[PDB]
Parts: C-alpha cells; structure tokens; sequence
C-alpha cells in the first residue's frame, strides 16, 4: 500500500519502458518531461504527430544489499528551466536549474526512494491544466545521498522508468 | 430626500478598507472555473508537508551545497559524542529557514503551536547501531554528556530495525528548545560495506501550529 | 536629488562694468539663495542671501535679484578688491549641494 | 566679535582615523547649531553635515552616512568631527560654520 | 488564534503599490497592467502555479510637491488586444469599447474593478490584463507637474498547484534566470 | 439623521456605469410601441442566416 | 440613487459623538479573553470598600506622616473635653482627601447618598471606658459642651466590650455636617498596661451614593 | 441619579488629546503610541492594574496659523516588530502590509480603530501598541508648516484589580518612582 496518489484523488493500453539510467557516485541527476518524451515511444511514435490522459509512472532501482544511498522522485506541474529518451541532466541539482532551492521541493507529490528498505516507489497523478484538452508536469529524480560502495562491487546501478497511461482519451 | 451629515472618516482610502467597486465591464461573462487538483484552502497545509532542514551548515559546504543536505556517520565516532546539536527556531536564520515553514514563519510576526521531525538512514542495509534523540526543555541548559541527556525526553532510534522515527516538539512560542543527537553505540560495519553513512533530516508542522499579525520582509 | 549648476564656466570683467552672473537649479526653492566670497587660500564669508539681503561689509554694488528657479546676481559696479569666486547656496532640502564655482578676471 | 579657531593639519595612513575639532568663541554655543564642509580638488565644495547640540540631533549626507561622526562639547565650547576609512581621494579641505539660531537654514555668515 | 488570518483570502488582501506614473512639464503615459513590478506581492504569487483573483484598482493623482489644483484628468482601460493611443489627439481616447473614468484632483480616489480577463481557467505565472492610458483632457497642455500612483487589491482569492519559494534573488523580468545558499552558516556542527 | 462616510469612488464618471437618471420630462406620455414582424432578440440570429 | 441633502452638522468632529469606525486590520483575531478574579463592573464598588481617614492632620506631623493616620487618647484627658472634630465633605481638601471615595469625588461634580464611618481600638484588652459619638445635622452650630451634644443623633462606643460601631451619616448634598467625638468616661487602665492608646478612623460609602456630570482636575 | 454616568465605560469614553506634532519648514515624524503621554487619562488608569481596550483614533491635521491648504499627507500604522521608516523615499512606505490612510487637509479628519495588539490577554500598566508614521507625499518638500494633532479615545473598556491612586507626583515616564502629604492640614485637631 506504497501507492502515492497525487494531491488526494485520482493497443493503446501496454507498459512502456524507457532507457535505463547510469547512476554513479559523480553523478547529479536526471528529468524527464511529459508527454514530449512519451511521444517518441510506442503507438503514440505516431501519435502525437488534442491530448487528455492520465499518468501512472515506475520508478525501480535494482541494487545489491551491499549498497547505500537515497533517491527522491516528484512530479513538478508545469516545470520550466532558467528531450528524447535520453533526457537530461542537470547541471546545478541544488537549485535544479530553476533557481528553486532543492530543500522545498518535497512540496509537491513525492516518494522516498532509499536503497535499504525499498527497491521500487511509483507516483500515480492526473492530468492539471486550466485548459482541458491541450510541457505539462517534469519528473525530478535527483539522490538526497550519493552512493559510496567499496572496491570490487558494481559501480552503476541502473534506474529503470516505466510509463503505464490510465485514462487515455485522445 | 433623507437627511444626513457626513461623520468624520469622509474622502478617505484605506488599504486594509475592504469595499465594493463598480465592475469595469458590466456585461463581460468570464470563463467558468473548472476543478484543479491540487487546491489549498489555507496556509495550514503548506506547513504540514514534511521538508529537509540543513543540519551539516558550515563554512566549508559553501562551495558544494550538496553536502549541506545531509551529515556524516562514521566508525571513527566514538561512545558519547555529540553527532548534531541545533535550535528550533522556525523564524530566526539557521537551519530552520531552508524548510517551506520557516519561509512562511517570515511574513507572520506571532506563531505558535507544535513540531515534528523525521529522519532517514540511507546507509547500507547490513549497519546496524544504535543513535540517541533527545530534546531539552526551553529555558535549560546544553548536555554535557549522553547521561545527562537521558533525565529529558528522547527517543532511542535503531537503525537495525526501525529506519525513522517522529520526535514531536511539546510546544514553542514567540513573543527554545535543543535538539541533540548523541551516539549510543557505536556504528557497526561488515567487510565489504561502506563504513560512512549519512542521515537526513525533515520537519513538518502539526495542526495545532497557528499564525497571525502579517508583517513583509 | 537636488542639483543645481551655474553658468558659464568663467569671466572676465574689468574693474567699473556690470558683472551678471546666474545659476540654475533643477527644482524650485523659491526662497532662499546665497552667494559666497572666497579668494585664494582664504575662507569664503557671506555676502547676499535669500536673494535680496546682503550681509554686513557688503556695499551697495552687490545686489541679487530672480524667482522661481532663474537667480541672478548684478554687480554694479566691479572694484579692484572683487577678485575671487562666487559660489550658490539651496536650502530646500537636505543633503544641501552647493555651486560649481566661476572664475573672474579683468579684461 | 565671532571667531572660530582650527587645529592643524595632519597627516593619517589611509585606514586609519582623525580628530578634528574646532574651538568658538564671542558668541554663546549651545543656542546656535555647527556645520561642516568638505572643499574637494580642484574647485568644488559640499556639505558634510550639520549638529545642533541641543538633544543632540545630527543629519548627515548620503555618502557620509558611513564615515563621518560628529560630536560636541559645551564646556570649552568646541565642536568635534571624526571621519573614518581615510581613502586616497579623502584629501581636502573642511571648515568650522556657525548656523543660525535653533535652524540650519539663513545661510552662515 | 483562528484560521482566518492564515487563510488564503487574507494573504493577498492587503493592498500594495504597484506603479508609479510620472508626467514632467509628455502629457500622456501609458502602464502595462503587471503584478511582477515590484520584489513584494511576487515572491508570494510564485508560491502557487494557478491563480483566479479579480482585480481591484485606485486612482489616485497629486504633485511632485503634494498640493492638488482642480485639474481634470482622464482614466481608461485599454481591453487586451485594443490598439494604445499614440497621442492625446489621437482617435483611441474617442473610442467608445474603452471605458472611461472623469475625475478630478478635489475628487477622492476612484475605484474600478477589473474582472477575470484571461481566456482560460486560470493564470499561469510560471497574465496580460491589458494597459491603462492617462491624459489631462483638453487641446493644450496643462502647466502643472502629474504624480500619480496606482493602488491595487486582490479580491475573490483561488489558488491552486503549491510549488516550492525560490531562494535565489530574480535577474530578469520574464524568465527565473554564483548559487547563494538558502540558509546561514556556522563554525561547527555542534555549536549552538 | 444616517450619519455616512463618502468611500473612494465619488464625484467619478464611468463610461460603463449603468445608472438611473432624472427624466427631463416628468409628465411626457411616449406612443406606445405596437408589435413589428421581424424582430431580434440576439446577434446570434443574424449570424445564423 | 436616493437623493438626500446635507443637513447642518456635517464635516463635523464631537468629542462626545460615539461611531463607529473602520479597523485597521480586518483579519486580525485578538487573544480571547480569560477569567480574571476581581473584576469590576462599575465604580460604586470602590467606593463602597473601608479606607482610612486622616483625623491627625496637623502642622506638626508634617515631618512624620506615620502619626498622621491614628489621634491618641490618653489619662490625661478629662470628662467633657473635645477629642476631634471634622467635616464631613468627600470632596474638599481636609480629612477625606486620603481616602479613595474623596480622591474618586474629584473627577465628579455632583455627588450625593449616605455615608459611614467606622472606627477602631488599638488599645490594650483589659482597658475599659466611654466615648460619645455625635453628629450635628447640616446647618446647625457645634455642640459646646457634652450635654448639648446629646440630643441629637450619638452613639455609646464603650471598648470594653465592642470595639467597633458604624455611623451611618443620613444624607449629603453639593449643589455640610459635624462628627465630633467627646469624652464620656476617663480612661481606665490598670497597672503596666500602656495609658495611651490610638484610634484609627475608617470610612466608606453606601449603595444610595450617586455621582455624575464628570469634570477632570 | 442612574448607574450609567459612574459606569467604567463612560469613565473612559470622552476623547483626548494624546499627541502633538509639529513639521518645521524634517518632513517625516515618527510617533510611538503611548497613552502616558500626559498628565490626564494616566492617573486614571493606574487606578487599574489589568485593562482591555479597542484604541479609536483621529488625525486632525492643520497649519500653526489655522488655514487650510489642498495638500495630499500620508497617515500609515506600524504594527509592532515592524522596522521603522529612517526617511521619505525609504521603503517602508511601499511595504504592503503596513495599513495607509490618504487625507487631504480639507478632507474631514479621518478616523481608524486599532483592536487589542497584545499578545496576552490583558495589558499590563505596572504595552506597546506599535509606532506611526506621517509624511508628505512627493518627492520634493512642500512649502507648507504641517501641524497636525491626534485625538485618541477608548471602545469596550474592560477593568480588573482595582488599586489605590497614587498621592505623589510623578517621576520618570517608565518608572513610579521629598514624601508629600495626602492631604492638607489645620492648626489643631478640634478646629474646623
């Protein structure tokens, strides 16, 4: 019962997998924006080319006992700085090149991602907009705790985002 | 006509005077609301989301604020020193004016009510140890070693187990108290485990945490 | 701010001509100005204020005149011992800033 | 007669502080007020500032809010300035005025 | 305490300053409508992504030196899209789609409310309400110096999408453009 | 009687006001209109054809 | 709109006039108020306490104001003589003025009700002896001797058995009356008890007492 | 005679004059809320150790020769903890959340109410209600003498703990601090 709902409530239908990111100890962090990453993948390759659905997205990270380490994912209503599956990465991950500090970013809907307890955390959040049928929201997933590990273990741990579309009405 | 005398407090504008205008356009029809997720009725609830606090403030993570987030747990610590030690003030500067509610406590003069604080161990799944939280009443003195702080309230978190727990501020007021964190045993690694971890630290409000006399910074 | 300037830059008036000097300023005091005295390696004193009265040891020779923001000073006429710089004086508002300075000479 | 007396010159390290006073003498002190003015190179003059010492209230200039002080004593009927931070362009000349009576305007004679 | 003066009706109640017009001896100047002006009343709206809020307006006309002289000026909005006068003989003062508000110095402040003028549900902050133009009525200039200031309040308050203050001082205008840390420092860890 | 304050706002003209006037005539008995074939109650009808 | 003309009065400021105006903070809720013990609704109730009066006064306990507060009664004394005699007025300079009726009859000009005075006996236990209390009605003359004094309103205060009586003075008005208190019996001591003893004066009003037409001082 | 006269809310009710301030030809005048200022309405309320009260004031502002003049001034509150403003063109005047009342000097004078500042429940005699601040508007001097006077009276009186007045004259401002008799004196004790 890990499910995080956003803010309180709630061929086309498959799970669709993007590329597996490295994460290492020199790494700062990764975002992906919605949909325009999505419509590259899948049926919606020929899609996109008005849009209401709803997003239910997977976060899992695969990670040895013999590890440490945090991660934080969210979900940032209509993120604008100051892509592609690859996506990006951010250069200042304190004030996640928004000029926003990271400390009050657990504002918006989050999960704990902590490479002890859990291996996987999930944020299910519907679609927000002032326009109904239409750069909606970004995914922030950026590690609290770098990773330190001793010599001879595997030094990327690869982080897996799994996009599953519930609601779709195009 | 109905007679009347106009009082004192005539041809003047106020700016908290709350009145009723005359509508520009009397016939313009606005775009109906539609529901929003994510709507805030009150302030309240910005404060009850559970924010990082700074607890590893130094002069040297100036030049890397990434480390200030978390602070460091080593095998080198020995029995009965002090990890952390900071005072709960959510409106002066220190490590209260990272968190969303110390941002909202600057343009409010007088609040009260209760806190809570959280933390997290990220470190390896193997550590096991054992860590002491104790809070000292406002008014009292610093403890001077782990056994004078255990008369007070606190809480024994062990990592081995339990991975968090709440510590809940009885009252504050504003018109503090001291939080420490004391080493209980000491950290305990396997061969091939990382012997550093790190431990972060989050905030929220209650609901009995209250707030008035609006003041601009 | 207050700023004020006087025009032009220097003069040269022979000893028994009428010597018209002004300075302007950006606002309107509509009181007071002064004009001060000071020769080389010596320190100014008073010799007109509020733009009519002038001081004690002043002759008739030196008389002010104008409103608003347009002053003047006449002298009539110049003497030998006139040698020197004129300065103005605004007491509108503070910080007070006072004049660029003019140079005499004798033709 | 009204006449004010000086100190003399002197010579500062840049950094460091100054006193400046200045006696006054054939007229009574504590009814009048003081003044200063600072005559920078090559012609120019402004207003330091300005102490009238019946509280005592002050008003100084924009720029001098951080550096000059001033100060009086009514027992030898003196005026003092301090002026701080010396710089390379600090060098001028200052004189010692006496304002009118319980104002700063009536321009000093 | 109560819950009334935490809400979030209360927070944006207090009226601000948001322009200051000048006239020298122009004769007319036109002020695009914007709540970004100014450092107060911007931090606060960056806290939320949607805003409804209908907008309330004052006028209020004076000197450089304070003193009033019974001069008439004339006040009008400028709906989104309109074209702005580029003069004061100019035809757009003759429009009759811009309203007009005739008021004197003598005359007390006026009060005009504007409504919701955006095509959508909501404001997005992360917003044009159109312009004003203001002009001294006649075929000749008016030989005294115009000051005013504009007075705004925020009435029927609607907030939506909380989103985390920034911490950084603003560069530009239009865009959230040396990192400085949120917090202050100390010596030691254990130091109180 | 009613003691009242003037609040911002008075002695002002809006164009977009809609008030209530004095009649000119007090006593003036207009012609009564009778129904004419071809009225609109809405622009939308002119649009429609 | 309703058409209405300013009637004479208007632009006007009273003193008196009781508005209401508009709060400068619209939003601002105050600090409830709590139980507080001694509340007082209205200013009869201070009148109506005991205080003491000043029956001493004299130009020599200027000095020492500590003597002023009781009158000695002594041995000496004979039957017949006059122990003190004042004026009973609340708000004319004398006797009353120390006392919290008189000091609260200042702020007021027309006052009227009824009176009380109270005295008490300070003296030795095995003392015993009599003092007439009298109270001449207003207009009339002082009593030369004892036995004039009698007729009219008196009350035997004997301190061997009640050491304290209430003299109800029946009415006063300002648009006075005469309490004299003579010796009946000598004073009896015995031998090495004290044969001076003091008689301290107290006073308070009535519920009948009214005041109004306030004028400051 | 009624109750009513002696009652503790008309013991307060009638207005006084709690201030003075005059603006030579400064600009600006600073003034703490106190209501000891004066000799009256102090001695009353020491008679009191606990009171709560609504503060009604009035700004009443005019020339040292008594002629009125169209000029526009700026009465603002200060709410304790507030910073106060150190000159005209300073910042404190454009802060939003300090309350602003614009009067002209032929504008009848404006009246404002202050409810209970106090953190507890009651005030304590044996208080500070925040400061004001009064400018004219403009950026120039007026060249005008502003003497202006407040008028201050008290809503809702509530009383507690009555305690005896004071006999002696006052010291110091802060503090009660050569013993005067009470009362006067007579050449003997039998005499009237």
């Amino acid at each position: 019962a890990n499910i995080v709902i956003a803010y309180g409530e709630w061929s086309v239908n498959r799970f669709f997998t993007l590329d597996t990111k490295s994460w290492a100890k020199d790494s700062k962090g990764w975002y992906w924006k919605f949909p325009d990453v999505l419509t590259e993948v899948g049926v919606f390759g020929q899609n996109a080319q008005l849009y209401r659905s709803g997003f239910c997205v997977h976060v899992q990270c695969n990670a040895s006992k013999f590890h440490q380490g945090a991660l934080l994912v969210a979900v940032l209503p209509e993120y604008v700085l100051g892509p592609g599956q690859v996506g990006a990465v951010l250069t200042h991950p304190y004030v996640l090149d928004a000029g926003i500090p990271l400390s009050q970013l657990t504002v918006c809907p989050h999960q704990w991602i902590n490479l002890r307890t859990n291996n996987c955390a999930t944020i299910i959040v519907p679609y927000m907009n002032t326009v109904p049928f239409d750069c909606n929201f970004g995914l922030l997933v950026i590690p609290v705790v770098p990773l330190d590990f001793n010599a001879g273990a595997t030094s990327e741990i690869p982080i897996t985002v799994t996009i599953a579309p519930m609601c779709a009405e195009f | 006509g109905i007679p009347t005398e106009l009082k004192p407090g005539t041809n003047q504008f106020l700016t908290t005077d709350d009145g009723v205008s005359a509508p520009i356009l009397p016939g313009f029809h606005p775009t109906p609301p539609i529901h929003i997720p994510g709507e805030v009725r009150n302030l309240l609830e910005i404060c009850r989301v559970e924010t990082i606090l700074e607890v590893n403030n130094l002069k040297t993570n100036e030049t890397t604020p990434m480390q200030r987030l978390c602070f460091p747990v080593s095998v080198q610590s020995k029995t009965g020193e002090l990890c952390a030690a900071f005072r709960a003030d959510p409106g002066r500067d220190g490590p209260w004016q990272s968190t969303i509610l110390g941002q909202l406590c600057r343009y409010y003069t007088q609040w009260s009510g209760s806190l809570e604080v959280t933390f997290m161990f990220a470190g390896s799944f193997m550590a096991t140890g054992k860590m002491l939280i104790a809070y000292t009443p406002p008014g009292g003195s610093v403890p001077a070693d782990r056994i004078t702080a255990m008369l007070g309230t606190h809480v024994i978190w062990d990592f081995g187990l339990q991975s968090s727990v709440t510590l809940v501020v009885p009252w504050i007021s504003n018109t503090t108290g001291i939080i420490t964190i004391w080493y209980q045993t000491n950290y305990v690694v396997p061969i091939g485990a990382p012997t550093t971890a790190y431990i972060v630290a989050l905030a929220a409000a209650q609901d009995n945490f209250t707030m008035k006399l609006c003041k601009d910074t | 701010d207050i700023q004020m300037t006087q025009s032009p830059a220097s003069l040269s008036v022979s000893v028994g001509e009428t010597v018209t000097i002004t300075c302007r300023a950006s606002e309107n005091i509509y009181s007071n100005l002064a004009w001060y005295q000071q020769k080389q390696g010596k320190s100014p004193q008073l010799l007109v204020y509020a733009a009519t009265n002038l001081a004690d040891g002043v002759p008739s020779r030196f008389s002010g005149s104008g409103s608003g923001t347009q002053y003047s000073l006449k002298i009539n006429s110049l003497q030998s011992e006139d040698f020197g710089t004129y300065y103005c004086q605004q007491f509108w508002d503070t910080p007070f800033t006072f004049g660029s300075g003019t140079k005499l000479a004798i033709k | 007669e009204v006449q004010l007396q000086q100190s003399g010159p002197e010579l500062v390290k840049p950094g460091a502080s100054v006193k400046m006073s200045c006696k006054t003498s054939g007229y009574t002190f504590t009814e009048n007020t003081m003044h200063w003015v600072r005559q920078s190179h090559g012609k120019s003059l402004e207003w330091i500032g300005g102490i009238y010492p019946k509280n005592d209230d002050t008003k100084y200039n924009q720029k001098f809010k951080g550096k000059a002080t001033l100060t009086v004593d009514k027992s030898s009927s003196t005026a003092c300035m301090e002026l701080r931070s010396l710089t390379s362009e600090d060098s001028a000349v200052y004189y010692c005025a006496r304002g009118d009576y319980e104002n700063y305007f009536y321009a000093m004679d | 305490h109560s819950t009334q003066e935490t809400a979030i009706g209360n927070f944006f109640s207090r009226a601000g300053l948001v322009s200051i017009i000048t006239m020298p001896t122009d004769g007319y100047a036109n002020w695009d409508i914007d709540l970004m002006g100014y450092a107060q009343l911007r931090r606060k709206c960056e806290l939320f992504t949607y805003m409804r809020f209908d907008a309330e307006f004052t006028f209020v006309v004076a000197k450089p030196n304070g003193e009033l002289v019974p001069q008439l000026l004339q006040y009008m909005y400028v709906p989104p899209g309109a074209p702005k006068p580029t003069s004061r003989d100019s035809f757009a003062w003759q429009t009759a789609t811009n309203p007009s508000v005739f008021v004197k110095m003598t005359d007390p402040p006026a009060q005009v409310s504007v409504p919701f003028m955006s095509p959508a549900s909501a404001y997005q902050w992360f917003n044009m309400m159109g312009t004003f133009s203001i002009r001294t009525v006649g075929t000749k200039k008016s030989p005294h110096s115009i000051t005013l200031r504009v007075y705004m309040r925020i009435k029927h308050v609607r907030a939506w999408i909380p989103r985390p203050l920034r911490n950084q001082p603003y560069l530009f205008k239009t865009n959230p453009n040396d990192i400085k840390c949120t917090s202050t420092s100390r010596d030691k860890i254990t130091t109180l």
